[PDB]
């Protein structure tokens, strides 16, 4: 909708704030995954004899 | 004036909510820093990777 987008431009920078908040949320989840599992430097392997 | 008052009030409330969330995160980091100062500078730590 062109008219509704033009009326949405008359508001503030609200949608450069919700997009900026959700991107910071989404980036933070990868840091949460990296901090828990990637605590080892080298990928160890078990011997064939168990 | 009522329209501008509503818009500026919404912007101020959004700023206050974001500042509250950021202050909670900063308080959690400050609690972690205080625990690290109490346990690692004032003594020796047996906890792994602390």
């Amino acid at each position: 909708s062109t008219e509704c987008s033009n009326l949405l431009l008359q508001y503030g920078s609200f949608c450069t704030q919700l997009k900026r908040a959700l991107t910071g949320i989404a980036v933070e989840q990868d840091k949460n995954t990296q901090e828990v599992f990637a605590q080892v430097k080298q990928i160890y392997k078990t011997p064939p004899i168990k | 004036i009522d329209r501008l008052i509503t818009g500026r009030l919404q912007s101020l409330q959004t700023y206050v909510t974001q500042q509250l969330i950021r202050a909670a995160e900063i308080r959690a980091s400050a609690n972690l820093a205080a625990t690290k100062m109490s346990e690692c500078v004032l003594g020796q730590s047996k906890r792994v990777d602390f």
